[PDB]
Parts: structure tokens; C-alpha cells; sequence
């Protein structure tokens, strides 16, 4: 009967239903040998003494993926380097093709694999400068914004993606200048702009050391990262 | 006085990707945006960007995302889309990678047509005389082509994987001067295989 030989064509076809592409996710900077695909689920036997198929990798850009044809497993090859999702490497995904050749009939089927690289909160906020400064006139009204130096990446930045890379600024109490966190405020944590909260008096105090901490916005509070800078505020008379 | 707290998305898909099959019907919901606001503010959802906005729509009050026009993995296999959520005082955005899932929706296309070849009547059995080729852009089995004659010819065979045509029986010009064979190129999709026909003319040249 016609199609009685169709069994010969089964090797290299997927041994699973669902869509043709195989898509997985792994964390950036996973260690060498991390399993990417535990089992490609391709019909047939590769390797061994009587294989029915030949499996290999195509379009393996920079050789990030290693294939064990016997187990049909794909692993990360990252010895001597790191799979970095953040700049400057910017690896958000890896796409490779698992080429399958059917030995009996010579047909070739390509099984696309997409590895989605997840961002980790592996970077802390970093300030562009080692310290910040503002000069404020003694007559400045309370409520006036007196420092905007964190505007347009001059403050803290964080190279992670999403909330992991978004910054919040808060003023901390300074034991060596106790009144500084009472005299100045950051009412809007996203900008880090500093506002005068109390009337100044040049005859009493001429310099304030304001401790400002930047944190990122990682979902898990215990995975958040923080960095601190000092804003020195000097009063002017004239 | 409490300053406004801006809303934030909670979907876990923002940390990975969103997969939408290319056969998703227009008008169909593909996901629902979720967000929270520390002020308990009612939130309005949207989509930003020229090209994204042409493919996706968003119900403003629910965050339900739906398909505004058909997807086509063979025309565009992924989008980066920026979604928005607003509490009426500010708007925040966040991007997601959308991967377009494949379905078998193309038939093979033949290369180098038209197909015609002249061969002498004394061409030996086993001689390769012609090579057909077709390609197919779908993924996996849906893109792997098999060749056949429809119906099989007792004088010519075609390699199902390679498209090589061979003479399989001694020819006789006075019996048949020309053959018009139909070549079928099919993909190997399990549920919805697609195929295409091409003519192959084989002209037999006389010896006497
Ligand atoms: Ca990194
Ligand atoms: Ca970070
Ligand atoms: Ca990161
Ligand atoms: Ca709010
Ligand atoms: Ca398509
Ligand atoms: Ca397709
Ligand atoms: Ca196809
Ligand atoms: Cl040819
Ligand atoms: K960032």
C-alpha cells in the first residue's frame, strides 16, 4: 500500500507535540555547563553504534551552545567568559539550529532553539562623581529646590534592566552632622532633587553634609543594591 | 501630605518574554497587563510605539491586550513592545519581547522553473538526468521538503530528499517521444502538510 514506508521518515521529526521552536529561559551569567535544554525530544538515536539520525548545531554564533547528541541535551559553553545580558555585551537571547539528518532517507530537519537570557540584579547603582556640591543663599525660602545635580545621568545610574536598573534616592541621617537630614529633603525619590526644609541661618551654621543613598528597585527587597554619596551644601552670604 | 506613588507592572512576562502564535485571530486577547499602585489609584493601560500600536491594542481599564492585525512569523518573527500604565498623575512604561510562534502556513516554492530536459533514447537505467529544488520558510518539519512524482512513473524516479531524477527503465522513442510529469514538493508538517506542483517535461531524442 502507498505510504507503507512512512515509518522511514519519522526519524528527525519531533517526539513531542506543540510548536516547532523550542524556547527556554536561563539566567545571565549562569556557570559553564548549565543545562539549556534537557532533552530536545527529536525522534531517533544519534551517536552510539547504530544511529538512525545525525544531530549537529548550526548558526551557533560565538559557540555559546554545546550539544550532547546521545542525550539530545544542550549546555552552556562559557569557560573563560560570562553570558552577560547587561551592557556592553547585551546578550538578551541566543538562537541556534539543531540540524537533524535522517540516515535512512537523507531528509534534513532544522529544530530552532531560542534561549531567552533573564536579567539578574548583578549591578549596583554608581554615581558619576565621587561627591556632590551645592551653594545656597541664606535667604533661600523653605520649599526651594537647592540641588538638581542628579539630573540627566549625572547622579546614580544602574546598568541592569527594568526595576533592577531604576534608582530611588533617599537622605540618611548623618551622625557627624545630625541636623542635615532635618534641614534638607528629597520629597521625590525618583529624581533625587533636594529641597530646603528649614530656614537657614548663616550666623549659626554655614555647611551641611547630606548623606544620600541610591537604591535600585529589584522585586525582592533583600536583592536590592545600594550606593551612598555625600552632598556638601555651603551657605553664601553675598 | 503624601506625594503620589507611580504605578508599577507586576506581570512576570516582563522578566522573560511573551509568546504569541502567528495563527492567533485578530481581535483575540493575548494577555492581560497587571499593575499595582500604592495609593490604590485606578489605572489606565495602553501601548506605545508606531509599529507595536499597529499590531496590539489594549483595553484601557482592564489591561487586556488583544491583536489588532494578523501576525506573520515569516514577515516579522518578534516585536519589542512598550506597554504603559497611568494613575492619572504620571505614566510609566515597560518593554517586553514578544516572540511570534510558528505554524505551518506556507507551501513549498520551486526554484529554477520552467523544468524541461532533453535526453537520448539510449540513456542507461540509473542515469541522473535532472535535479528539482524547492524551499519552504516554515520551521522544522513544516519547512523540510519531500519530492515525488504524482503519480509515480515506471520510467523515471525522483529521490524524495534530494530531488534527483533518474531513468529507471529503458526508453523507446517510437513508443513515447515526450513525458509530462507532475512533481509534488510537500512539507512534512504532521497535521497540515502543504504542497506545490511543478511540471517536468522530459523530451526523448531519437538515435536513428
Ligand atoms: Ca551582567
Ligand atoms: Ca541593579
Ligand atoms: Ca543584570
Ligand atoms: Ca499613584
Ligand atoms: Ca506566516
Ligand atoms: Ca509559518
Ligand atoms: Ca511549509
Ligand atoms: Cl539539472
Ligand atoms: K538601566
Amino acid at each position: 500500500m502507498q505510504y507503507d514506508d512512512d515509518w522511514q521518515y519519522e526519524d528527525c521529526k519531533l517526539a513531542r507535540g506543540g510548536p516547532p521552536a523550542t524556547i527556554v529561559a536561563i539566567d545571565e551569567e549562569s556557570r559553564n555547563g548549565t543545562i539549556l535544554v534537557d532533552n530536545m525530544l527529536i525522534k531517533g538515536t544519534a551517536g552510539g553504534p547504530d544511529p538512525t539520525i545525525e544531530l549537529s548545531l548550526k548558526d551557533n554564533v560565538d559557540y555559546w551552545v554545546l550539544l550532547d547528541p546521545v542525550k539530545q541535551m544542550l549546555f552552556l559553553n562559557s569557560t573563560g567568559r560570562v553570558l552577560d545580558r547587561d551592557p556592553p555585551m547585551n546578550i538578551h537571547s541566543i538562537v541556534v539550529q539543531v540540524q537533524c539528518v535522517n540516515k535512512k532517507v537523507g531528509t534534513v530537519i532544522y529544530h530552532e532553539v531560542r534561549i531567552v537570557v533573564r536579567d539578574r540584579n548583578d549591578n549596583s547603582p554608581t554615581f558619576k562623581h565621587e561627591s556632590y556640591y551645592a551653594t545656597v543663599n541664606e535667604l533661600t525660602p523653605v520649599g526651594t529646590t537647592i540641588f538638581t545635580g542628579f539630573s540627566g545621568d549625572n547622579g546614580a545610574t544602574d546598568i541592569d534592566d527594568g526595576p533592577n536598573g531604576q534608582i530611588e534616592y533617599v537622605i540618611q541621617y548623618n551622625p557627624e552632622d545630625p541636623t542635615s537630614n532635618d534641614t534638607f529633603e528629597i520629597p521625590l525619590m525618583l529624581t533625587g532633587n533636594v529641597v530646603l526644609r528649614k530656614r537657614l541661618n548663616y550666623e549659626d551654621k554655614t555647611r551641611y553634609y547630606v548623606i544620600i543613598q541610591a537604591n535600585d528597585r529589584a522585586q525582592n527587597l533583600n536583592e536590592r543594591r545600594t550606593t551612598t554619596t555625600t552632598l556638601t551644601v555651603d551657605l553664601e552670604h553675598h | 501630605m503624601q506625594v503620589n506613588r507611580l504605578p508599577f507592572f507586576t506581570n512576570h512576562f516582563f522578566d522573560t518574554y511573551l509568546l504569541i502564535s502567528e495563527d492567533t485571530p485578530v481581535g483575540s486577547s493575548v494577555t492581560q497587563l497587571l499593575a499595582r499602585d500604592m495609593d490604590n489609584d485606578p489605572l489606565v493601560f495602553g501601548v506605545s510605539g508606531e509599529e507595536a500600536s499597529r499590531f496590539f491594542a489594549v483595553e484601557p481599564d482592564t489591561g487586556v491586550v488583544w491583536l489588532r492585525q494578523p501576525l506573520d512569523r515569516e514577515t516579522k518573527s518578534e516585536f519589542t513592545v512598550e506597554f504603559s500604565v497611568s494613575d492619572h498623575q504620571g505614566v510609566i512604561t515597560r518593554k517586553v519581547n514578544i516572540q511570534v510562534g510558528d505554524v505551518n502556513d506556507n507551501a513549498p516554492t520551486f526554484h529554477n522553473q520552467p523544468y524541461s530536459v532533453r535526453i537520448p533514447e539510449n540513456t542507461p537505467v540509473g542515469t541522473p538526468i535532472f535535479i528539482v529544488n524547492a524551499t519552504d520558510p516554515d520551521l522544522g518539519a513544516g519547512g523540510s521538503v519531500l519530492y515525488s512524482f504524482q503519480p509515480p512513473s515506471p520510467f523515471f524516479a525522483i529521490d524524495s530528499a534530494r530531488g534527483i531524477v533518474t531513468v529507471i527503465q529503458e526508453l523507446d522513442y517510437e513508443v513515447t517521444q515526450a513525458y509530462q510529469l507532475t512533481v509534488n514538493a510537500t512539507d512534512q508538517d504532521k497535521t497540515r502538510p502543504l504542497s506545490t506542483l511543478a511540471n517536468l517535461a522530459i523530451i526523448i531524442t531519437d538515435l536513428e
